[PDB]
């Protein structure tokens, strides 16, 4: 690809720090071993959830081309993807996977500076391009990247 | 039992004789300080008073001479009682009698009377020789404190094999009153040491070494400032101006930890402060995230309006809100990590409860 | 409920009257500082202004006299409200009214007006008597902070029995802003104290004790340097030149820990640094061990060649490589021992997880 | 990927331009120091050299003016790259461009050329204005350290959310080389600060404020000694003689902990020392207990012989042996209690092993 | 085995030659100090003695020249023995022989003999060159301590891989005698350093730089006082007056922790003190609660009597008793919370006992 | 009621800090969760006992009108109710729920200053307005509020 | 007895600190409770052994007249009884309850200063007044109090 | 043997510090007791492995003549035996008990300074004096002592 060979090589040992066994891939137990070695204790569910955060093919195992896309978000300073995502996670108070208009009125009307509900209705109307009556995460991501 | 009621009787006698001894030592100090005042401010026409004061100090230290004998003889009698001796020559141990005769010599020190209006040579140092009897103070601190006398203390200490001594009573009064001890030390030094230096140096013609010079000199040497407006001239003044700075370093170095102890929270207060900061930062994350959407929909509104300069103004503030939100989220995560670390020994004892529930 | 809404009303009144009192105290300080400037730099031909300033300070402290009365009367009314009293003579407690009348006297202190161009005797100390009213500042710090007012704090504190007081609010502002408090203390001292010493000593003919001398004298006494270029002459200057070095020792001793706190890693950072040093030292052991074989086979090559001087050169470097390798291996083992000790409480909580899995 | 290889290219460009900038700043410092030497030691007959040096410093700071522009423009280009901007007016943030233009002004500072052999007024402070550019040093410390560049660091730090910043690199170099950093600070201060004070004060006729006076003055103010043999006369000298003692308190207060860290044992060494003291005190208890029986049978021998003076001599030494034996036994018990407390976390992990064996 | 008995023989030889070397170095110091005394107090009519003393110092350092050779040759022979060498050119390593020849030069330093009654120029610094041989002292501290020789130490240290070195023996003597080491350092400095400064500066006509001036100057610079009554004039005196304050900061900073260590309780003493305060505060709560009822029934008695002024007097004291009781109860609860926190690791080991009883 | 709307609102979030789930009430397990979060470990019996301290209706669950009466004692500085109550708890050495005259003679005669038993008999006679022969807690509370 | 009434009273509360229940005596579990409260963990066997150290009647429970004799040894500074006893405990390397002549030769001949075995034989001969061939603890105590 | 009697005696107590029971030998459990007393926790397998490091007769128990040979390596400063041995342990990345030429090319070619494989082939050819095709530990020890 576009990456130079020296840079390919220096990312290879960083990948090797994940594939400690040299299995050709990254597994769940290997990653949890690293997590424990760095002083934090997730569950298998939390590890699996962070896999689901990162697993593009849908295998549960990670390879080097996925790993490059992974570190592409991490090498920069501000993961603007992650910042929008976790702010969305703040919004879903019910864990629905959605932002309802009731959650929207709970947040923006009282807290903030007095945005009118009819303007919030126009916001929700331009917002639900999926027409879901509410905001998805895909709708939210496309919405913030609109 | 018979040597035990006798033991308590003799110990009460020892406490009373430690009281009388402290009173008569403070009286000798009061005699010497006012004698040193009245020789300078009286001149050479009040010699009858100085004669009578010197006889007073002689009888006053004769009494302390009898009292130290009476003290240590009872201490020896205690030591014989504890082991059932009868031959008093045996218990009179070598290091023991050495300390006793050394104390006889050290409290044998006094401004003895010798006799155009000024001093002789030795009688100034012999006047200085009084304040070398200040070692009797922790003895009276020991005996007037009844913790040696109170039996339940001795019972528990014998159970845990801890040996009530001077180091115990010192830490007792230290950690029961941490402020008062340090205050009573520094405030006892800060003026009295300078009075002693005024004894150490005297000029007759110019009057340039008396109280009003050393009372400024010694707190300055104590606080390691060292202006140089007054400087000791003799060598004996130079010794005191070393000991002063030594004690000043000591009091500074003890004061700094006394300041530092009272600053941190209680263990209980820490949970309360952290729990309050939790619900503060939760609402603040709701605030910042609201600012995010508020600017986001305005930028998207001017985007749909294709307002060029409004979008150019808005998107900067958008990114600024993002930058603020990231730092707020990081502070919240750091504090939550502190919470999960503040439930280290807390969750330890919680699972000690659950481990009794695992034993159940 | 009726005494509770009333309680909050009276407390808000108390906060507002603490605000007005702080404003009028700072105004009296501003009056005294500029009066002290204008008497020296104005001379003896601007006496009308000094007369009007003295009347201004008199009315200005009359207002503070009314305000302290209004404050503590409401405090008494609170105390009666909390227990349901009606007889106001009863709640007026002895130590309580003693503190109140003592505060009346301490804030009764002012440069009262008395009348070839120079000062009288008492009116300089009476001018000094203003800055003895600086005790009202933590009162306003308490009341303007709404943590006493905010109810959820009081709820949790009553649950954990922690008693919100001055010591609480002090530690609150201390451990929420550790830099700002220390900065606002030292930067408030470093110049204002010297202005006060300039009030304390004045020479008329030579002008050798005013601002430009004490503004250099007091930071030098504060930092325990003590050159001796300027020295206080009066006794009241000598007192301030003791208090200055006291506060300097205090600020130094508080600054040293503030420096020391920010130096160590986060708990999370320590794992990261150690894990990075692990993979560094692993590769470095591979480096040193490669140097070992590289020199070993060269020495063995010249051994098979029987090259005498080459072997004599090589075997020294061989042993040097061995010596380096030993130290590298020891550093790696020490760090690995640190790792197995850095998984002390970490493995404790890991087996707390495994102990829930032992309860499962 | 395309913005990532570009990112590393731009970052390498930034490191190289930080190298050139540090070189040209040190060169400007070297120009100003030797210009200050040659104006005093050269007199007023070498004005051609001073003219050419002033033109050299002007071009030398013109280059740094171009370099700071080139640096922060690339930083802006990075920031646009990270978010995909195109309009460069948008990323030019207010606080950001404020810091940039402030840095333009601060590095716009230089001894500009103005023109019976002595100085003007402003051109001494303008010569002083060079060493206010020393803030670029930690920037080059950041960028020449490749820990920001090395990717595995960034991977692990993003896993543990630790945010590599200046505070990280500072603690990195601090706790990887604790001696070298403190040495390179104090040894960089101790002479250079005094050279700056020699710039700050100059007397023409007497030559009483040059290098050989301030090189003695500033280590004395630094170590808070304050003799008074040399004293600053101007106010700008008085400011430097405050900052000097500030930095001296700082270096003293950092040096004291660096001394204190290396004193205590390793965790492994403590077990070894305690185990050695165990087998020492065991044999010593055997020694003292042997002395007990040895004196006991001799006293009993002279008892059976009814030797009066021999028994009177012996029984004292008997009781002395008892007194020694008690203290030895107490030291052994205290150390054994330390052992049973030194197997606190040790027995914790031992029963962590036995708790895996309880899970087995 | 044959290289092991030989090893112990050579090591005993090395200890003996370290003893002789320390004796001959102290003798050279004693020669130089009395030579410096006798040149000043003898004048210019005792030149025969000075000639013979210079020849004595020359032979005295010739012997130390032979001794350092004999030492390091045996050290090399040890190093060859440990690895089985035969070619002595090989083991003579570059840094090793560099240190050896450097030590040859440093102990090649001596006041060599040169020849109306006063000194030359170089022979004062050459006289100063003796006390640069004080580095041999920790070598003799190492070798005369038999902990390197005693085998059981080496066995255990090889088991735990701890590497007996100079840092080990230093911490050994430090934490086996914490007072004696600090005392032997400070009391070795406080006078000897001033003697060295008296060598460094001498005035011939006025006699204003000899012993009686530096013996007062150097403890004042050491304690960071800095009067200014005596000030060094030469530059070499200025260097020593920096090193003095450095060592003073060092001794102060080591003394402060030595003071702070002995202050806190034993771990056992803490339980005892807390248990005593428990039964004290229990009885005190019974006291305060008795005062509550005692005043309560009196107020109720005067209530039934309708005594107005008696009730007005009583109810104030009632509320005062309530206020005292609340604070007593809070102290008791804080101490009981300390108890339940003082049974943190105690209950941990108790349930370690109960966890063996859970394994049973 | 007499409380102003802003004050009603600010007590509502304080109540919300107890009803973390928004159940409409306060339960035992919710309160014990708070107790553990603040670093103290009661038993279920201790939690239930503090409920019995505060439960006016007798439900075991707490609502907002009970919570106002609760905080009414706590918002002030000196809970004079609690100070009399725990001093009474000191007195009941046997845990009887009473103060006997023997406990009274154990406390007040020797400890304190020498109050005569016939005066203590008149005290106990005026004290037992319930005529229980001894002091209840209700008798004690009415007695101290007499 | 010979003790004055005030001293009797002040020892009574010290005894009360052991009889925390007021059972009229001191039991094993009460004493172990105190031992745990002071930060040391003995076994039941160690507690029973210290009872056997102190139990004069042979009950396993301790009363006040035994307690006075107990504190009579402890109120003084140097328990010379205990110092001889534990020094004897050092001597019994085998735990036999005896000092053999072999243990005596192990201690005194080499360690110490060279006491001759025939003098040690005369010592053992004057020592075994019980004629046990070796030293008991009673023989040792009577021996040191000879 | 060649050792003098005083030195024999002083090594005897050092040996006695291992044989704490005086069994005449050193066992596994005794050594593990010492290991625990010094603050490190090996397994039985690790203890047995260090026995196999030191056991010359092959008994599993250690006596004094083995102990002298043991301390002969430890009394000196630099255990050059141990330094070569653990450096060999670094080399065996697969745990084979061997150094293959692939491991050799992994180490020395890239890491270090560019030694040519034909020279490495001559090195391996002179190295395999056992002719194993690879390096043993005995081959490695004889190789470094060649
Ligand atoms: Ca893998
Ligand atoms: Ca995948
Ligand atoms: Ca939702
Ligand atoms: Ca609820
Ligand atoms: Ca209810
Ligand atoms: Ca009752
Ligand atoms: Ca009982
Ligand atoms: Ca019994
Ligand atoms: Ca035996
Ligand atoms: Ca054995
Ligand atoms: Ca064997
Ligand atoms: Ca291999």
């Amino acid at each position: 690809d576009q990456l130079t060979e020296e840079q390919i090589a220096e990312f290879k040992e960083a990948f090797s720090l994940f594939d400690k066994d040299g299995d050709g891939t990254i597994t769940t137990k290997e990653l949890g071993t690293v997590m424990r070695s760095l002083g934090q204790n997730p569950t298998e569910a939390e590890l699996q959830d962070m896999i689901n955060e990162v697993d593009a093919d849908g295998n549960g195992t990670i390879d080097f081309p996925e790993f490059l896309t992974m570190m592409a978000r991490k090498m920069k300073d501000t993961d603007s993807e992650e910042e929008i995502r976790e702010a969305f996670r703040v919004f879903d108070k019910d864990g629905n996977g959605y932002i309802s208009a009731a959650e929207l009125r709970h947040v923006m009307t009282n807290l903030g500076e007095k945005l009118t509900d009819e303007e919030v209705d126009e916001m929700i109307r331009e917002a639900d391009i999926d027409g879901d009556g509410q905001v998805n995460y895909e709708e939210f991501v496309q919405m913030m990247t609109a | 039992l018979g040597a035990l009621r006798r033991r308590k009787r003799l110990l009460e006698q020892e406490k009373s004789l430690a009281g009388w001894a402290l009173v008569l030592a403070g009286t000798g100090i009061g005699l010497m300080v006012l004698h040193a005042e009245m020789l300078w401010f009286g001149g050479c026409s009040w010699a009858l008073y100085l004669f009578l004061v010197k006889c007073t100090i002689s009888i006053s230290t004769f009494l302390l001479l009898c009292l130290i004998v009476a003290f240590h003889a009872k201490e020896v009698q205690l030591f014989m009682t504890d082991n059932g001796l009868r031959d008093w020559r045996v218990a009179l141990t070598g290091r023991q009698a050495a300390q006793i005769v050394l104390e006889l010599v050290v409290c044998g020190l006094h401004p003895a009377p010798v006799r155009p209006g000024f001093l002789g040579q030795g009688e100034a140092l012999l006047s200085l020789a009084m304040l070398l009897r200040l070692y009797l103070v922790p003895r009276a601190v020991l005996l007037r404190s009844g913790v040696l006398l109170n039996a339940s203390y001795r019972s528990i200490g014998a159970l845990n094999q801890v040996r009530f001594r001077h180091w115990f009573v010192a830490k007792l009064y230290m950690n029961t009153h941490p402020g008062r001890l340090l205050l009573g030390l520094t405030l006892g030094l800060w003026l009295t040491t300078a009075w002693v230096l005024s004894v150490a140096e005297r000029q007759a013609v110019n009057a340039t070494g008396h109280l009003s010079d050393t009372l400024w000199l010694i707190p300055i040497t104590f606080l390691t400032i060292g202006y140089g407006d007054v400087v000791p001239g003799t060598m004996w003044g130079k010794i005191v101006c070393l000991c002063t700075g030594v004690m000043g370093v000591c009091c500074t170095a003890l004061l700094v930890a006394v300041v530092a102890r009272k600053l941190e929270f209680n263990k209980a207060e820490k949970h309360v402060h952290n729990f309050m900061m939790d619900i503060q930062y939760t609402k603040e994350m709701k605030e910042s995230a609201a600012r995010v959407l508020q600017e986001a929909w305005m930028f998207y509104k001017h985007t749909r309006r294709k307002e060029s300069h409004a979008a150019r103004r808005h998107q900067r503030k958008l990114l600024a809100a993002i930058n603020a939100f990231r730092q707020v989220r990081l502070k919240h995560r750091k504090l939550r990590e502190q919470v999960n670390s503040m439930v280290d020994i807390s969750k330890m004892h919680m699972i000690l409860y659950d481990l009794q529930q695992n034993l159940s």
